[PDB]
Order: structure tokens, then C-alpha cells, then sequence
């Protein structure tokens, strides 16, 4: 429901990928002409880095185990 | 708890399966008589040696029978039902089991010839005796033999391979792969196949065949 | 001799 609004805004790709790679603010300020909140930046880096979210023996174990416990547009719900 | 423990004993799984890394190819047995070895001497009785004359073959045929019967053993070749793939109206399997080199049995029909050995009661075969004549019956010589096993015509399964190059004598085949503890075979259904003969033959004879199993007064 | 090959 939300993605078209993201494509409506232009600078979203650059800031998000720079947020993904955690670049320093100095490189942001060189070629970006609008102010970016450093507190918002540090907060999003913290959220991004939040992490709270033999071969014959596995065939007997895992293949059997996957069917020991089982419950019923692609998946896309990773 | 006795019920739970015995169930584990009948069907051990975690203890049994080591790696499950079987090669799954069929093992082939070498029957050649030009190499002298202790294992070959156990399976080949007549001894390693020009082609002998037929009377010499008859003489060694009797001496092979005598040696095989010399040891403590019980013959139950006549204690089972036999049904070959097809006859030729000249010689039934009786002359194959008559223990005579002169007479012999011949099939006539499809190329994968079948020889059926059905048993009435659970008999534990230990040594199977078969006689080949490469020089005497080169036209109808058995070149490849596959021996099956099972408890019924339904559950016939592959046991062993046998390739023929030059064997003019009795062949002894004791069974050890199936059961190392018993050193014998336990089945009620045995069938033999002869898919192809030497030098691209058509039919096959069988000079001899025998089955071996283990166990004051007034006249 | 029979057993004629193809």
C-alpha cells in the first residue's frame, strides 16, 4: 500500500542506501543540499544494527525433523 | 518397560546405521582358474591346471563328485521342485541332476534362460555345486550367471554375479556375504539366469548341479 | 554349429 509514496519522493534511494552502509555525515554533506538530522541518523543506524529479531547424519535428522513438526503472490513475507 | 526395550532391540536404527554410504554396485565374482589363491581354492575344488580330452573330463567329473561328497555334508538336490524356463523335448532337468557327465539338460526358448529351484520347507543351503565344461560345450557354455535369493517367487532379489572365462570343472560357492555369523544361506526360493553364452551363443546346457546343506541292534 | 550371429 505504501511503496508508491516512497517512489514519489526523490532523495529516498540515496539516503537509505547511505543509511544502509553507515557513511559519515561529512560525505553526506558534500553532495546533498538539504539538512539531515544527525540524531535521526544515529537512531536509524542503531535500529538497523539491532539484532534481536557429517552430511549423511543431517539427512536422517533434518529431513525427518521438518515433517515431525509441521503446520499449514509468492511468500514475500520474510 | 519390557515392551519398550524389546521394540528397540527388534529394530535398532541409531546404533545400526553407521554412515549410510553404500556403493550400491553389484559385486562380481572371479572364476578364473589360472591364478592360485587360498580363497579361490576354497571355491574351486578340482584344481588349477592343452584342452583335456572328454574322457579326462569325465574322470575329473567323478573325482570332483567324490571329493565334494567326501566331506561331512548332506545332499538335498532331490528335495526340491525344479522348473526351467523351457525344455527342448530332448532332455529335461533330470539328466542335469543325474550326476552323469555324459547326459545333460538343454533349454530352448528366450535368450534370458531361467532355472527355478523351489523348496518345500525352510532349508539352510551352505554350499552350491555347479559344473561347467568350457571346452566340451563351448557353443552352449554359460558365460554370465546371476544367482537370486528369496523366500518366494514374489521377493526374488539379486545375490551374486559370476563371470565365466575358462572353468572346466566343478564350482563350489559357499555363501558368506549374506550372513557372516552362520556362514550359510537361508532361503526357500532360488532362481538362476543365463542371459548370454560364450562367443555369442543362443542356448545353454547344464552338465551337473548339486545342493549341499549341513545338519547293539537286531536286524 | 547353429547359433548363427546377426
Amino acid at each position: 500500500f505504501v511503496k508508491p509514496y516512497f517512489q514519489e519522493r526523490k532523495h529516498l534511494v540515496n539516503v537509505l542506501l547511505y543509511a544502509m552502509l553507515d557513511l559519515p555525515e561529512e560525505e553526506l554533506k558534500e553532495k546533498i543540499n538539504f539538512n539531515v538530522d544527525m540524531k535521526a541518523l544515529l537512531s536509524l543506524v542503531d535500529t538497523l544494527h539491532d539484532s534481536d529479531i557429517i552430511r549423511h547424519a543431517m539427512l536422517y535428522e533434518h529431513i525427518l525433523n521438518y515433517y515431525i513438526a509441521w503446520v499449514p503472490k509468492s511468500s514475500y513475507i520474510k | 518397560i519390557g515392551i519398550n526395550k524389546v521394540l528397540d532391540h527388534l529394530a535398532p536404527s541409531e546404533l545400526i546405521k553407521p554412515v549410510k554410504s553404500c556403493h550400491n554396485k553389484p559385486s562380481v565374482l572371479v572364476l578364473d582358474d589360472r591364478i592360485v589363491d587360498a580363497a579361490t581354492k576354497d571355491l574351486y575344488v578340482n584344481g588349477f591346471q592343452q584342452n583335456p580330452t572328454p574322457e579326462n573330463l569325465q574322470h575329473m567329473f567323478h573325482q570332483g563328485i567324490e571329493i565334494l561328497d567326501s566331506a561331512r555334508m548332506i545332499n538335498v538336490t532331490h528335495l526340491a521342485l525344479w522348473k526351467p524356463s523351457s525344455f527342448k523335448l530332448g532332455n529335461p532337468v533330470d539328466f542335469a541332476l543325474d550326476d552323469n557327465y555324459d547326459t545333460f539338460w538343454q533349454s530352448d526358448g528366450g535368450q534370458p534362460h531361467q532355472l527355478d529351484i523351489m523348496f518345500s520347507k525352510r532349508m539352510d543351503i551352505c554350499v552350491m555345486a555347479i559344473f561347467f565344461s568350457m571346452i566340451a560345450d563351448e557353443s552352449y557354455a554359460p558365460s554370465l550367471v546371476k544367482v537370486y535369493a528369496g523366500h518366494s517367487p514374489s521377493d526374488a532379489r539379486f545375490y551374486k554375479m559370476l563371470e565365466v572365462r575358462n572353468v572346466n570343472g566343478w564350482v563350489a560357492l559357499r555363501f558368506l556375504d549374506n550372513r557372516e555369523d552362520d556362514q550359510l544361506l537361508k532361503c526357500q526360493f532360488i532362481r538362476l539366469l543365463f542371459p548370454v553364452n560364450h562367443e555369442n551363443g543362443k542356448d545353454t546346457h547344464l552338465r551337473g548341479i548339486r545342493l549341499y546343506v549341513p545338519s547293539a541292534i537286531l536286524r | 554349429l547353429s547359433d548363427i550371429t546377426n
